[PDB]
This record gives structure tokens, sequence and C-alpha cells, in this order.
């Protein structure tokens, strides 16, 4: 599960004269009841060392960008999960929730994540805009988190009007290194992003994050927060 | 409604990035054509604002390595510069690949055609190559050529139609023979040979697509389609001579708007022996549009051996495919999967960049470089010229069954025959 480091989180603050780092449980967290428990019947007692740096920012009053970077298994889809569990409202029957992920593979799994730890929203559904979905035009997604690969995202937000972006609380972009590295995925998701409202939180992650990554980064979240956790 | 159809043997394959011409101040708005391909010898011919560049083919595409940063862009590639005077809006080339046509505007003078010969290019014994006839078209505003095709099979034939909605067909042989012309008040608004290059098809401003014999002699009317009512009219914005009885033709608001949407329709004619009417197929906007600042214009090819039709647009950053069914007939949309399409990039500047010319090389012989252990052979390059000056190439991996490789082994241009000023 998760993956040990000795190393400590580097946070450059959005706001350098703001400290507020730093949360050691989840019940600091002032979570929805039935999102905590989600967490709690997922098996988590701690929050993880790149999660408690994370999460305060993430789920700060009000929201805030993050760009984060840190290695496989150190609870970077988790803690990405929460942000958009505790924005999303499941009476309003629509997409609020976004995210990308560079294959099918990944959008699924990251869903089984979701719908795990959303286990106690009643009437949570997600929808996977992905290859070989069934959606005829004309209909409109009434899931309240949508995933998938940015192609097909980017149709059910503009050629297939499937999505309205306006709508959306939280974006994600999840393995940005890989993203990056596959065709048409770059410039597929700067135009998801540039749709989506002012008051949008965008949360961007990586396992890696060479300079091509960092610029892309800078495009898709303005006024970041950016936390780095060196590999080990 | 339309029919469309997830096609997972198709992709399209991007090679780098190649800038070509520097980033331009402004979005360039006005309908042009500046990207031409001699399959024949391996040249591709660029042009803007700021000169026509040649290279050989192979220069510009190069492969992405693993490793690599598959969106950066390459600098510059060896290519030679001929200077030109004024903008070019139009590029194209003759069926025998030695006459390249150049339109241009002047400010001070209106339009003019020039016409190179392809060898000059070669002619390391000529330092400026320069064209060896011109055409000019007494008209200033009303002189933009709109649309500029050779024939595909008769070398010195042209048919060019200019903004006014005057058309002309021109021979270009050591001189510029005009060998017949039709005056404004016909109205053209886009033009195109058959298959055999027998007859020329001119797209009008009322809707309609007449037929012509080479002499402008009448031959046959394609009416408007009757879904368009009275109080939305509009005009042929291209068109796209695919078979005998069988066309795409693309209409836009009469008036001129660029908010509204063009739509593609696929035409079946019946034949002298039914008395059917005409079936039209309204495939809309195949390539979606994000932009509205732009002329209208799609660049429309077929592909007998794989039976589709490659479609851009001027306000898309998509390029689009109708594919033919196995029925035979009808046609569909390939809907192609994320990782397999072929899309203009966004500028550094966080913009669109928009199609202002399309080619398709056939003369590539490098395999394409799949995983370290995995090789395919040769496919022919999808090659789009950006609003932004840089060069898109995709590689068009048809994996369908029973479709032969397209690919042709490139020639030596020899000077012998070069035409002088």
């Amino acid at each position: 599960n998760l993956v040990d480091n000795t190393n400590q989180v580097e946070v450059l603050q959005r706001d350098p004269n703001s400290p507020l780092y730093s949360v050691k449980s989840f019940e600091e967290l002032r979570l929805k009841p039935q999102l905590l428990q989600g967490v709690y019947a997922m098996g988590f007692n701690r929050p993880s060392k790149i999660q408690e740096n994370a999460l305060p920012l993430m789920l700060a009053e009000p929201p805030q960008n993050l760009i984060a970077q840190s290695q496989s298994g150190t609870g970077k889809t988790a803690a990405f999960v929460l942000a958009m569990l505790s924005q999303v409202e499941p009476a309003n029957k629509y997409p609020q929730c976004l995210c990308l992920s560079p294959t099918y593979e990944l959008a699924l799994q990251t869903g089984k994540v979701i719908e795990q730890m959303g286990k106690f929203y009643p009437e949570l559904k997600l929808a996977y805009a992905v290859r070989g979905n069934k959606l005829e035009r004309g209909q409109k997604i009434s899931e309240q988190i949508v995933i998938g690969t940015p192609g097909t995202v980017l149709d059910w937000c503009s050629k297939l009007k499937f999505i309205d972006p306006k709508k959306i609380k939280v974006f994600v972009l999840d393995e940005a290194d890989v993203m990056i590295a596959t065709q048409g995925h770059q410039d597929q998701s700067i135009r998801i992003q540039r749709m989506l409202p002012r008051n949008c939180q965008m949360l961007l992650f990586s396992a890696t994050f060479e300079d091509s990554v960092w610029k892309f980064a800078q495009k898709v979240v303005p006024d970041p927060n950016v936390i780095k956790l060196k590999r080990e | 409604m339309i029919p469309e159809r997830e096609m997972k043997d198709f992709q399209f394959r991007a090679l780098k990035k190649v800038r070509i011409f520097d980033s331009p101040e402004e979005l360039p708005k006005e309908r042009s054509s500046l990207l031409a391909v001699s399959n024949k010898y391996g040249l591709v011919f660029a042009g803007g604002a700021s000169g026509l560049q040649i290279f050989p083919t192979k220069n510009l595409l190069i492969q992405n390595k693993p490793g690599d940063d598959p969106n950066k862009i390459v600098d510059k590639v060896q290519g030679l510069l001929v200077p030109m005077k004024f903008p070019i809006h139009h590029l194209a080339l003759s069926c025998d690949n030695l006459t390249l046509s150049a339109c241009m505007m002047s400010s001070e003078y209106g339009s003019i055609i020039a016409f190179f010969d392809v060898r000059t290019f070669s002619n390391e014994a000529k330092q400026q190559k320069r064209p060896f006839a011109y055409h000019k078209l007494l008209k200033d505003a009303g002189g933009m050529v709109i649309d500029m095709k050779w024939n595909p099979t008769v070398p010195s034939m042209v048919a060019v139609c200019l903004a006014d909605g005057s058309i002309a067909v021109l021979q270009v042989t050591e001189t510029v023979k005009v060998c017949a012309t039709l005056p404004s008040t016909v109205a053209v608004t886009s033009v195109c040979w058959s298959p055999k290059g027998k007859q020329l098809a001119v797209g009008k401003q009322n809707g309609t697509v007449v037929q012509y014999l080479p002499t402008l002699q009448e031959k046959k009317v394609i009416p408007c389609p009757p879904f368009y009512e009275s109080d939305h009219p509009v005009r042929v914005l291209d068109v796209l001579w695919i078979g005998t009885y069988v066309f795409a033709i693309v209409y836009a608001a009469a008036d001129g708007t660029l908010e509204t949407s063009p739509d593609v329709v696929m035409a079946l004619l019946p034949k002298k022996e039914e008395k059917h009417p005409e079936i039209f197929v309204n495939f809309m906007e195949p390539c979606y549009g994000s932009c509205t600042e732009r002329q209208h214009h799609y660049y429309l090819s077929y592909i007998e051996e794989w039976d589709l039709v490659l479609a851009a647009s001027a306000a898309s950053t998509e390029v689009s495919i109708l594919a033919r069914q196995s029925d035979q007939i009808n046609w569909e949309s390939w809907l192609l999967e994320d990782s397999s399409r072929a899309e203009l990039p966004v500028t550094d500047k966080s913009d669109d960049s928009l199609p202002m010319g399309v080619v398709v090389d056939y003369t590539n012989q490098v395999e394409i470089t799949i995983s370290d252990e995995k090789t395919l052979p040769p496919a022919p390059v999808l090659m789009l010229l950006s609003t932004d000056g840089v060069l898109c190439p995709f590689y068009m991996i048809n994996q369908n069954p029973g479709v032969k490789s397209l690919i042709k082994t490139p020639e030596r241009l020899s000077l012998e025959g070069e035409r002088q000023p």
C-alpha cells in the first residue's frame, strides 16, 4: 500500500506569508461525516507524508490550487479523490468534478477508488469518458463526477455537449509526466482547462517533474501551491 | 442521424512538429491554401506572407524517439527560400509536377499568379529563382484567388476562381493562354475537376453545383439540397468530385456570416437511366469549429484505395475522416482513439493554431518505429501547415483488411526542358 520515504516534503506556498501546513489526522480536516466514514472504511488511519501537507491546501477554506510531485504509492490518488468528493454535491445531478487520466485502464482504477471512498454518498454516480463508452448524441450526463482520457473528455465538453464545463468545481490531472508524453494529451488538456470557470479548483500530480512538465503545469494550474517530495 | 463508427484500425501518428515560418503577429483570416507536394519528385512547397520555401519531403519528416518531448517544435530544417515581393495566398502544383502556381496580392498592383518551372528550383546555376510567366488579374480586391486547381490529367490546364465570382481556365506551357472564362455575374465560389479531368464542377453562390466542359459549356446542374429553406439560403463553399455521380459538397451561409457553421454534405446523383432524385446526407460539422474569426474553408481530399475522404477546416483544430461503408454506397464518420488523432497544436501564447494548407506525401520510405522492438511498414504522411507557421506531420496508419500500401518511390528531377523567363 504506502511506499516508505525518509525524505521531507518541500513546500512553496502560493502565499508566502500565510503558513498553514501539516495535519496529522483526518479528523482535523473537518470532512463531511460520510467522507470520513468512507476513509475509515478504506482502513486509512493517518494521512500519508504527502497528504499531511497536500490536504490542508486542497481543503483550505476556500480551497487552493496545487502542483504536487511524489512517487508511486505516496497517496496522491487518495488525496485528490478526497478533494473531489469534498466538493461534490450528489443532490445536483450533473458533473462537478473532472479527473483526467492518461489511460483507459487508469481511468477505471481511479474510478474504483472514487467509488469506494464515496460509498456513503447516496446516489453518487460516475461517468467514464473513455474509449468505447456508449453514449448517443443529444444526451447529457447526470453523473456528478466524470473521469476519463483527455480527448474524449474534451469531446464531451465541446463537440458533443455532454458536459457543461462552466459548472465544474474541481479539475484533476493525474500523472502529468505520462500525460504529456502521450500524443494529443497536452493540447487536449489545455483545451479543456481553458473553458473551466475562474473559481474552479485545479490540481495536478506527477511522479517526475522535468521542465516540459513544469512548464505544462504552469499553463494548467494558476496560482499554485507547489509540493515536491524527493524520491526514495 | 449522422452515421459514426469507432475505428480501431486507423490511427494518425504524429511525427515531430517543424517550424517553417515565424509566428505571425495576428491570426491570418483569409481563405488560403499554402501547402503543395510533389509526390513524383519528393518536394514540399510552403508559402506565406514572407516568401516561398521548398524542401525535400524527407527533411520535413522526423520521428519521435523515446525520451523526446513529442510537443517540442524543431526550429528549422534545411530547404530553399525563394524571396517573394508580396504575400502568397495560394500555392498549387500541376499534375506533371513541373509547374508551381503562386498567387499573390499586392495592395498597389492587385493580384498576380506567378508560375514557376519546378526544375528552376533545382538549377544550381540560377542564384535567383524567378518565375517564367505571370498572369495578372486586372482586379485588385476582387482579384483574390479563392480556389485554384490544376487538372489531374491535363498537365497544362488549371482552373482558377476569384473573389469577385469570376472564373477562368488557363493553359500554361511556355506561356499563359486563357482558354475559357466566365464573368463575375456567374457567381462561382469554388471549383473542382472530375477524376479523369474531363469536366469542371463549379460551386456557386446560389447553392448549386454546375458541371462544365473545359470550354465552359454547361453540362449538368446539381440543385441546392431540399432541406435548406429560403430564409436560410446557402452557397457552395467547397466541392470535391469523388466519382462520376458522387460528390462532397460544403454549404455555408449565403451572406458570408462566419458564425453559422458549414455543413459537409455527401451527394449521390442519379443516372440518365434513373429518375431518382439526388440523395444528400448531411454529416454537418465533422471538423468541429472552435473559431469564428477566419474565412471558412474545407480542405477536402479523396484517397481512392482506402475509399475515404480526409477533411480539415480553417475553423477547426481537427482533421476528420469520412469513409465509404462495406456497403460501397454510403458513408460514415470514423471516430478514432484520443492518442491517435490529428489536431493542430495550441500556440505558446495558448491560442489554437488552425490549418492554412494540407497535403499528403506518398514518397516516405522510412519504417514506423513503434516500440523499441516493433516496426511497421512506411505509411503516407498527412501534413498540415498551421496559422502559427508550424508544419504538422502525421503518419496515416490504415490497418483495415485488404488495404494495399500506397507508398510510391520518388524520382530525380532533370533540368532538361526547364522553361526560361
